[PDB]
C-alpha cells in the first residue's frame, strides 16, 4: 500500500507480489484486493480477469472486495458483461457466489439503467439455486421505478411476497416513494394498510412518506390515521410529518383542522419550517383568506423568513381570489421592486387578475410575452384568454385562439381540451379520450386539479357552454376535486363556492338550484335551510364580507334566477340562505350551448 | 340575537346533543359543520357535545383533540367539559394528563377541587391506586381539603395493600385541614404495623 499509493507502476505491484509467493509464506486475499484495486483505478479489464483466474484456481474464497473492484475495473470500460462470465465460470468451478457478489454487480447495473442486464444477472442469480435477499429486491425496485415501468415494480413486489421472503421496511420505502411519485396515492395508503398486518414496525420515513402522499392527493382522513397512529404507539411525529397533514387538510378546505394542527406542533415541539408557512399560505389562497394571508406573512418577517417567490405567488392569488384586485397588482407591482425572479406561476398567477377584472388589452400584452420566452404556456392560461374574451363577447379573438389549440403539435392536453371545448368530443365513445387527459392529470394531487379546473369552468360559462361546464363539474367532483362544494342533509343543504372562479360559481349554483327543485317535486323531506357560501373565514364577522364580489355575484344570480327567495344572513357577512318555509315557495336555470 | 337566529340554533343543538348522547363522535362532528355552513358560530356548549361524545366512547385521544379545537376556535372551556376530560384520564390511569387539565382550569380560574376529587376516585376505582396516592397528595399538600369520604378510601385502599408509608401521609394531612382521625383511620394503620414484627 505505499506503492500502490506512491504511484508505483501496476506490474510493480504484480512483481512484487510474485515475490510473496515464492516465500514460501501464504498468500492472502488482502494482496489480490489490491490486485484488483489498483486495476479498477488504471482501468485494466483484462488483467483483473487474470488476476480473478488466479485465485480461483488458488483455492480460496473471494471477499466482497474482490467483487467491488472487478465491478469498477469493468464498468469503466463497460464490458460489466464479463463480470457475469466471470461468475458463471465459477460457478462450474465447486466455489457458489455470494448474493453481495450479484448484489453490487445488480447495483453498477442499475446505475448504468440496464433493465435487460439487470433482468438476465437475477435469472442467473435464481439458477444457481441461491435465495435472493432483501437488497437485491429493493435494488430492482428502484431501478424499475426510475424507468416508469409502475407495472413491473407490482409484479416484482408480488413475487417476492410470494417467494417466502418477508419483505423488509426499506422495501416499503421504495414502494411507497414510487407510487407517490406517480400519483397513486390510494396505493400508498393500501401499501401501509398491508404493511402494517404483517407486523412489521414503520419508522420516520416510512410515517412522512405517506403523509406527504395523503397531502398531496389531500385525503386527510388517512392523514388523521397516520398522526393518530403515531400518537397511540407515542413516537412524536417530525416537523416535516405534521407539514403533510397541514397540507391534506387545506386541500379539502377543512382549515380548523389545519390551524390545530399548526398548533399541535408547537405543543410537541416540531416546530414548523418554512415549507409548513407555504402549507398554510396556498390553503388560505385558495379560499381567498388574505387577512390569514397577511398573519403568516407579518409572522414571517418576524421568524427570520425572507419573502421567496413561493410566498408572493400565494399573496397574488389569495388577493386575487379575495377580490382585492388593487392589492394583488400592487404585490406584484412591489415585487419586482425586491429583485427576485418571477416564475410561470406568477405569471399565471397575474394574469388570472387582470382576466378577473375584464382586462382584454392588459391580458394580451400578459399572454404574448408568455410565449415571448418560447415557455408554451400551459392549458390554464388558455382557458383564461377564452375567459376575458368570452366576457367582452369579443368572437374573433375565440376563435383565433382555439386554432392555436387545435393543433398544438407538441402537447396533446391543449389539443383534447381545445377541441373538447368546441363540442366534438361530446360522444360517448369520444369523451374516453378527454376522460383520459383528466386522468393523467389527476396525478399531480388536488392542487393543480382545482387550478385546472377553475380556469375551464370559467372558460366554458364565458363561451356560452353552460351545458359542458355541468358535465366538467362533474366529472370533478367523482375525482375528489371540490370535496366541500355539497352538503346534502337534513339540517343543511350548503353549496361552498369560496374556492370558485365566477364562472365555476355559477356552474355550481345552476346545478345546485336545479336539484333544489327536484326534492321539492317530491316529497324528499326539506332541510331546515338552503345556504350558499361565498365567504368563509375571519372576513365573515365584517361587513366586508358582503362586499365581496363573490357574495355580490352568487345574490345577483340569485335574485334573477328565484326572484327573491335567497337573503343574507343577519349573522353572517358570507352567507346567502333561504328559510325552509320559503322553500316552499320556490329546471330553474337553463343549461344550454351557445 | 334574532329570533330567526334563535330558532335555528335550537333545532342544530338538538340534533348536536342527541348524537353526543347517542355517543356518536362522528355525527357530532358532522352538525358542528353544519352549523359553519349556516353560519352559526359554535359556542362552549357545541364541542361540550363534541369532547362528552368521544369521552363517552372511552377516546382519550379524540376527546384531546375536540379540546384543542375549541380552544383553536377561541371558545372558553366550560367547567363541566373539563371535568369530563379530567375523569377520562383519570379512567384510564393517565395522572399526567389528568393533572395537566387540572392546571388548565385554574389558569381559567375554575375551581379545581371538585375536579381533583374526581380524578382521585377514578384512579382508585380503576386499580391505579399507585398514581391516585400522587395526585391525592398532590392536591393535599398544596392546599385542598379533600371530602370525608374520600379520606376514607384512601386510608383504606393503602392499608388493605400494605401502604402504611402513604396511609400515614395521608392522615397526617386529613389532621392538618381539620379532620381528627378516628378509631377507623387508626384501625387502618394497625393493619399493617402489626405485620412489622416489631411491637
Amino acid at each position: 500500500n505505499a506503492c500502490a499509493r506512491g504511484g508505483l507502476d501496476w506490474e510493480g505491484l504484480l512483481g512484487l507480489f510474485a515475490e510473496m509467493r515464492h516465500e514460501g509464506i501464504q498468500p492472502d486475499i488482502v494482496t489480490y484486493n489490491t490486485l484488483l484495486s489498483a486495476c479498477a483505478i488504471r482501468g485494466l479489464g483484462d488483467e483483473a480477469e487474470m488476476v480473478f483466474r488466479t485465485m480461483n484456481d488458488g483455492g480460496i474464497v473471494p471477499d466482497l472486495t474482490t467483487y467491488s473492484h472487478l465491478v469498477e475495473t469493468f464498468g469503466k470500460l463497460g464490458r460489466l458483461e464479463k463480470v457475469s462470465d466471470l461468475l458463471s465460470e465459477m460457478a462450474s468451478g465447486g466455489s457458489l457466489p455470494d448474493i453481495t457478489s450479484y448484489n453490487v454487480l445488480l447495483e453498477a447495473y442499475a446505475k448504468s439503467g440496464s433493465i435487460k442486464e439487470a433482468m438476465g444477472v437475477f435469472h442467473q442469480m435464481q439458477a444457481a439455486g441461491c435465495s435472493p435477499n432483501a437488497n437485491t429486491y429493493s435494488v430492482l425496485l428502484n431501478l424499475f421505478g426510475q424507468n416508469g415501468r409502475y407495472d413491473d415494480v407490482r409484479q416484482l413486489f408480488l413475487e417476492m411476497k410470494s417467494s417466502n421472503t418477508d419483505p423488509d421496511a426499506a422495501t416499503y420505502n421504495i414502494l411507497i416513494d414510487v407510487f407517490g411519485e406517480g400519483g397513486y396515492f390510494k396505493e400508498v395508503v393500501t401499501l401501509f394498510h398491508d404493511m402494517v398486518e404483517e407486523n412489521i414496525e414503520p419508522d420516520m420515513e416510512t410515517y412522512e412518506g405517506i403523509i406527504f402522499a395523503c397531502g398531496k392527493g389531500g385525503l386527510h382522513e388517512d392523514a388523521r390515521k397516520i398522526l393518530q397512529y403515531m400518537t397511540a404507539k407515542d413516537v412524536v411525529p417530525s416537523s416535516k410529518a405534521y407539514t403533510g397533514v397541514i397540507e391534506a387538510f387545506g386541500q379539502a378546505a377543512l382549515y380548523e383542522e389545519a390551524l390545530v394542527a399548526f398548533n399541535t406542533m408547537h405543543e410537541v415541539g416540531s416546530n414548523p419550517s418554512i415549507e409548513t408557512f407555504h402549507s398554510l399560505l396556498y390553503s388560505f389562497a385558495r379560499g381567498g383568506l388574505f387577512k390569514e394571508s397577511e398573519v403568516i406573512l407579518s409572522r414571517l418577517v418576524n421568524s427570520g423568513i425572507p419573502r421567496n417567490r413561493d410566498t408572493f405567488n400565494a399573496t397574488i392569488e389569495a388577493y386575487k381570489q379575495g377580490g382585492k384586485f388593487e392589492e394583488a397588482v400592487k404585490t406584484y407591482v412591489d415585487m419586482e421592486k425586491s429583485r427576485c425572479d418571477p416564475d410561470e406561476r406568477t405569471l399565471e398567477a397575474v394574469l388570472s387578475v387582470y382576466s378577473c377584472a375584464r382586462l382584454v388589452d392588459e391580458c394580451r400584452e400578459q399572454f404574448e410575452e408568455m410565449k415571448a420566452s418560447d415557455i408554451l404556456p400551459s392549458i390554464m392560461c388558455y382557458c383564461m384568454m377564452l375567459s376575458v374574451y368570452g366576457k367582452t363577447e369579443s368572437w374573433d379573438d375565440v376563435n383565433e385562439l382555439l386554432e392555436e389549440m387545435l393543433s398544438n403539435r407538441v402537447s396533446n392536453i391543449h389539443q383534447v381540451i381545445g377541441q373538447m371545448i368546441k363540442g366534438n368530443y361530446d360522444d360517448d365513445s369520444n369523451w374516453q379520450i378527454v376522460e383520459y387527459v383528466l386522468d393523467k392529470l389527476n396525478s399531480e394531487g388536488c392542487g393543480l386539479g382545482i387550478r385546472f379546473y377553475n380556469a375551464l369552468l370559467d372558460a366554458l360559462w364565458w363561451l356560452g357552454q353552460k351545458e359542458r361546464a355541468a358535465r366538467v363539474l362533474n366529472e370533478a367532483t367523482k375525482r375528489g376535486i371540490f370535496p366541500e362544494l355539497f352538503r346534502k342533509n337534513k339540517l343543511v343543504w350548503s353549496v361552498d363556492v369560496h374556492r370558485m372562479s365566477e364562472g365555476g360559481m355559477y356552474t355550481a349554483l345552476s346545478v345546485w338550484l336545479n336539484d333544489l327543485s327536484d326534492i321539492l317535486v317530491k316529497g324528499q323531506d326539506l332541510p331546515q335551510l338552503a345556504v350558499v357560501v361565498s365567504v368563509r373565514g375571519q372576513l365573515e364577522k365584517s361587513s366586508a364580507a358582503r362586499e365581496s364580489p363573490i357574495t355580490r355575484a352568487a345574490f345577483s344570480f340569485l335574485q334573477d334566477h328565484v326572484s327573491s327567495s335567497f337573503s343574507f344572513t343577519g349573522w353572517n357577512g358570507g352567507r346567502i340562505m333561504c328559510q325552509r318555509s320559503q322553500l316552499k315557495q320556490l329546471n330553474i336555470v337553463a343549461l344550454t350551448n351557445s | 340575537v334574532s329570533a330567526l337566529e334563535r330558532s335555528l340554533r335550537l333545532t342544530f343543538m338538538d340534533e348536536l346533543m342527541e348524537r353526543a348522547r347517542n355517543r356518536d363522535p362522528s355525527g357530532v362532528s358532522e352538525v358542528i359543520y353544519d352549523m359553519i355552513a349556516a353560519g352559526l358560530s359554535p359556542g362552549p356548549r357545541s364541542f361540550h357535545g363534541l369532547v362528552v361524545a368521544h369521552a363517552l366512547n372511552g377516546d382519550e385521544q379524540g376527546a384531546m383533540h375536540s379540546l384543542r379545537k375549541e380552544l383553536g376556535a377561541g371558545q372558553r372551556p366550560l367547567p363541566e367539559t373539563m371535568i369530563a376530560l379530567v375523569r377520562l384520564s383519570g379512567s384510564k390511569g393517565n395522572a399526567q394528563r389528568g393533572l395537566e387539565l387540572l392546571a388548565a382550569m385554574e389558569k381559567l380560574n375554575y375551581d379545581i377541587r371538585q375536579a381533583w376529587l374526581i380524578l382521585v376516585e377514578e384512579l382508585v376505582r380503576t386499580n391505579h391506586l399507585e398514581e391516585a396516592n400522587k395526585v391525592f397528595l398532590k392536591g393535599a399538600r398544596g392546599g385542598m381539603r379533600a371530602t370525608d369520604q374520600l379520606y376514607d378510601l384512601m386510608i383504606e385502599e393503602d392499608c388493605k395493600a400494605g401502604d402504611h408509608s402513604n396511609a400515614l401521609d395521608i392522615s397526617y394531612e386529613m389532621e392538618a385541614a381539620g379532620r381528627f382521625a378516628t378509631t377507623f383511620h387508626f384501625n387502618c394503620l394497625l393493619s399493617v404495623q402489626a405485620t412489622c414484627g416489631i411491637p
